[PDB]
């Protein structure tokens, strides 16, 4: 178009304009403090407004990217502040959007995010509304940089709901304070979801991306033919495309293109859709996003006939490898609603395999014969997997629980620093308070998309910060296979284990006046470091050198002088815990 | 240019015979780097003894300390052991307790 | 108070040590090590114990990585057999408010020549090998971005999040514990020396009284531990048989009053 920023502002209206760019500022800039940002949007909106009431006004055919570049280096080349994005801004479009984009910070270096007293929120609200909640945007948008944008807006508009209604409540805590905190954990779930899907797209490129989406919708929408499902993965694709590569004008615009295609299509589509359509632009976009599985068409024919008897398998598959495997994935796919979406790319991908070997037989047909023998083992695998760690869980509690994989992860990754193994045994720990509660037939695929979405945090900030190379070759090798990849690794014997040295041993009192959870997190660097003297340890020689850690804790917390006996009682813990180990 | 290695034979805490101790090797203001450090008990060098990171001082000089847990005695006779490039001989200093 | 690290490479090392190491420091206590065998940047002493973030000692490991191989590529500008060595003192001291104020200064086989010209961007110096090297470096894509980041970004936040979190480790106070020992000398005089053992922070003085009046300094020497608390001494030559009109007075920052040592 002969102005992108008046096209954009016209499709999408000022006031989802103007969030999404504040979402793009700060997803650029995620150090840039929020009065900055909302300086920035406003004039970037000034200058929209102008190229609507006269499209040929100076520079309105610049490109998004120019514009949103020339607004972030104003503030952006202050290297003291800003850090490696100070050399974006020492380059020309298109290398300098290019530069920002390899610069989101996955692990950003930001304050938690403390909650105010309720009547402070609710005063806050009443004041000023429109800044109260575009702090919510920035504050969330800086945290998760790749968070889904057109999602973020319907968040922001949960967010402002929770606030309309509750700060008038008899008691507006509890009204409130609910709310709030299952927005927070949606929020989350949410940017943990794109972040893979991102990854997909720019790691393992597109089909990956369309073959999670194929699977996902064909669950979805499975009364509509493979050619619709094509069509609507097209667009999605495109959307993802967009929105993971910062495009999030453009991304936003072309996801209501495809809400409303889908809306004016249900008879093609699904019979969940009526009421999901009705609703304003946000509102139904993120219905259709969560709307409930359509039935499934009755009496349906075995995908043998299809996919195992037919003579034409190794041609149809030669011609159009990614298309026929779309149509296995969307058969399988639909008939199985309750399967994750991983276990079911795991599926495709190993009927894939097997076509790629049986088709150059001298007899295919005999070769991949029994195919689909090969699926009730790995459909089990993660099922008793989730089932003995749910057992664990329950009789550990979630404390022993993180604890039991704090081990199993430093033992895996000696490499990492014991900060790093605390938060992926925590975050890895957490599937089993999400999942285990659930019944039998949802614990599965709930504990196999939540581990890959954590697998694959875990992977975003190793490529950028490399420890082990084995990580990298589970983070890179199969983005499907990365679950068994991590599961399969034993104690990493590549690694020199850290030697004990009483005289370079140093604790001091200051763990006394910590927290119970705070402490606790001592306790778990004191088992990091254990691992790390002896990554071959068993369970019985680390209980032992914990007991002796805990037992030192409380001899010297209540001790009279604290810091002479943290002092003097250490050269002997130093010697306990070697002894504990068989040294 | 080339600097000779400074020697100072310590221990961490004040010397008690029978009470445990570490015994310290602190070698200072020498380059180049490459130094070889030994402590002593009655003449024979110690076997597993420990060392901190080669580090260096505002004027460049690289430093070291040595040590090993010990219980000094009556009897028993400590010292330290090193060698050098701008050393003719390796050079011994002796544990003078409290000195 | 500043974070300093301490670099060294070494063409030709023993068979066995790392060619590339490094200790960080925050004031007078070594929080970091680093070694091109073992790789990882790791914590020292107390500082394994600190409230840290997930990736501060993985992005500390990666930027050390990438300093050992400029390091080396040092020697390859320089060319030829030496055997050489190259240092680095790298770092920042916390200024006036929310400023810092960068070092960046090289040494070559014991002599400084190089530093790194925070305005330019450039590695400079006078001699031949300060241009050779400091010329290489500037080819290599990004060497001189990663190096104006490390010191004007990534430093003062480290040491600002040390500081926060840190604190304890670095407000650490041991008094030292003192001994006053007499010696025979040479024919006709003793040695007195005055010890101090384990002591932090670094900061001490060491005093001889004879009869309480001023009796001087002496000679001494200073050291640390293992753990980085601190060993002192200073000595004074008395004659034979006067030893005990002599005594020893000690101040430091962990004494509530200066302690004055006797003769054992």
């Amino acid at each position: 178009h002969k102005s992108e920023v008046a096209h954009r502002f016209k499709d999408l209206g000022e006031e989802n304009f103007k969030a999404l760019v504040l979402i793009a500022f700060a997803q650029y800039l995620q150090q840039c403090p929020f009065e900055d940002h909302v300086k920035l949007v406003n004039e970037v909106t000034e200058f929209a407004k102008t190229c609507v009431a006269d499209e040929s006004a100076e520079n309105c055919d610049k490109s998004l990217h120019t514009l949103f570049g020339d607004k972030l280096c104003t503030v952006a080349t202050l290297r003291e502040t800003y850090g490696e994005m100070a050399d974006c801004c020492a380059k020309q479009e298109p290398e300098r959007n290019e530069c920002f984009l390899q610069h989101k910070d996955d692990n950003p270096n930001l304050p938690r995010l403390v909650r105010p007293e309720v009547d402070v929120m609710c005063t806050a609200f009443h004041d000023n509304e429109e800044t109260f909640l575009k702090k919510y945007l920035y504050e969330i948008a800086r945290r998760h940089p790749y968070f889904y944008a057109p999602e973020l807006l319907f968040f922001a508009k949960r967010y402002k709901a929770a606030f309309t209604e509750c700060c008038q409540a008899a008691d507006k805590a509890a009204c409130l304070l609910p709310k709030l905190d299952e927005l927070r954990d949606e929020g989350k779930a949410s940017s943990a979801k794109q972040r893979l899907k991102c990854a997909s797209l720019q790691k393992f490129g597109e089909r990956a991306f369309k073959a999670w989406a194929v699977a996902r919708l064909s669950q979805r929408f499975p009364k509509a033919e493979f050619a619709e499902v094509s069509k609507l993965v097209t667009d999605l694709t495109k959307v993802h495309t967009e929105c993971c590569h910062g495009d999030l004008l453009e991304c936003a615009d072309d996801r209501a293109d495809l809400a409303k295609y889908i809306c004016e299509n249900q008879d093609s589509i699904s019979s969940k859709l009526k009421e999901c359509c009705e609703k304003p632009l946000l509102e139904k976009s993120h219905c259709i996003a969560e709307v409930e599985n359509d039935e499934m068409p009755a009496d349906l024919p075995s995908l043998a006939a299809d996919f195992v008897e037919s003579k034409d398998v190794c041609k149809n598959y030669a011609e159009a490898k990614d298309v026929f495997l779309g149509m296995f994935l969307y058969e399988y796919a639909r008939r199985h609603p309750d399967y994750s979406v991983v276990l079911l790319l795991r599926l495709a991908k190993t009927y894939e395999t097997t076509l790629e070997k049986c088709c150059a037989a001298a007899d295919p047909h005999e070769c991949y014969a029994k195919v689909f023998d090969e699926f009730k083992p790995l459909v089990e695998e993660p099922q008793n997997l989730i089932k003995q760690n749910c057992e664990l869980f329950e009789q550990l509690g979630e404390y022993k629980f993180q604890n039991a994989l704090l081990v199993r992860y430093t033992k895996k990754v000696p490499q990492m620093s014991a900060p790093t193994l605390v938060e992926v045994s925590r975050n890895l720990g957490k599937v089993g308070s999400k999942c285990c509660k659930h019944p039998e037939a949802k614990r599965m695929p709930c504990a196999e998309d939540y581990l890959s979405v954590v697998l694959n945090q875990l992977c975003v900030l190793h490529e950028k910060t490399p420890v082990s190379d084995r990580v990298t070759k589970c983070c890179t090798e199969s983005l499907v296979n990365r679950r068994p990849c991590f599961s399969a690794l034993e104690v990493d014997e590549t690694y020199v284990p850290k030697e004990f040295n009483a005289g370079t041993f140093t604790f001091h009192a200051d763990i006394c006046t910590l927290s119970e959870k705070e402490r606790q997190i001592k306790k778990q660097t004191a088992l990091v470091e254990l691992v790390k003297h002896k990554p071959k340890a068993t369970k019985e020689q680390l209980k032992a050198a914990m007991d002796d850690f805990a037992a030192f804790v409380e001899k010297c917390c209540k001790a009279d002088d604290k810091e002479t006996c943290f002092a003097e009682e250490g050269k002997k813990l130093v010697a306990a815990s070697q002894a504990a180990l068989g040294l | 240019i080339q600097r000779t290695p400074k020697i100072q034979v310590y221990s961490r805490h004040p010397a008690e015979n029978g009470k445990s101790n570490f015994l310290n090797c602190y070698v200072s203001g020498f380059h180049p780097s490459d130094i070889e450090v030994d402590l002593l008990k009655n003449g024979e060098r110690i076997e597993k003894v420990e060392h901190s990171d080669l580090s260096f001082s505002k004027d460049w000089s690289f430093y070291l300390l040595y040590y090993t847990e010990f219980t000094p005695t009556e009897k028993d006779e400590y010292a330290c052991r090193v060698n050098h490039v701008t050393l003719s001989q390796p050079k011994i200093v002796k544990w003078d307790r409290d000195m | 108070l500043s974070l300093l690290y301490h670099l060294t490479a070494v063409s030709s090392p023993a068979p066995g040590t790392p060619a590339f190491w490094v200790s960080g420091w925050l004031g007078p206590q070594q929080y970091l090590s680093y070694n091109s065998l073992r790789g990882e940047a790791e914590p020292c002493g107390a500082w394994v114990w600190e409230n840290q973030v997930s990736w501060y000692w993985e992005k500390e490991t990666t930027d050390l990585r990438i300093k050992e191989k400029l390091f080396l590529e040092a020697f390859k500008a320089l060319g030829g057999k030496g055997p050489y060595t190259l240092q680095g003192l790298l770092g920042c001291e916390l200024g006036p408010d929310n400023t810092s104020v960068p070092t960046a200064k090289f040494a070559l086989n014991g002599e400084e020549f190089m530093n790194f010209d925070l305005k330019q961007g450039t590695w400079g110096g006078d001699w031949p090998e300060a241009l050779a090297i400091s010329q290489r470096w500037q080819q290599q894509d990004k060497a001189a971005n990663k190096e104006l980041t490390f010191l004007l970004f990534s430093c003062p936040h480290r040491l600002r999040e040390h500081l926060e979190r840190g604190r304890g480790n670095l407000e650490w106070k041991e008094p030292p514990s003192m001994r006053l020992k007499a010696r025979p000398s040479s024919p006709g005089f003793s040695v007195l020396t005055c010890s101090a053992f384990s002591f932090y922070p670094p900061e001490l003085q060491l005093r001889f009284l004879r009869n309480g009046l001023a009796a001087g300094t002496g000679q001494g020497d200073f050291g640390p531990n293992s753990d980085g608390s601190f060993h002192a001494s200073s000595s004074l030559t008395v004659k034979s048989g006067d030893e005990h009109h002599y005594c020893c007075i000690v101040q430091h920052a962990g004494l509530a009053q200066p302690l004055r040592v006797e003769l054992e």
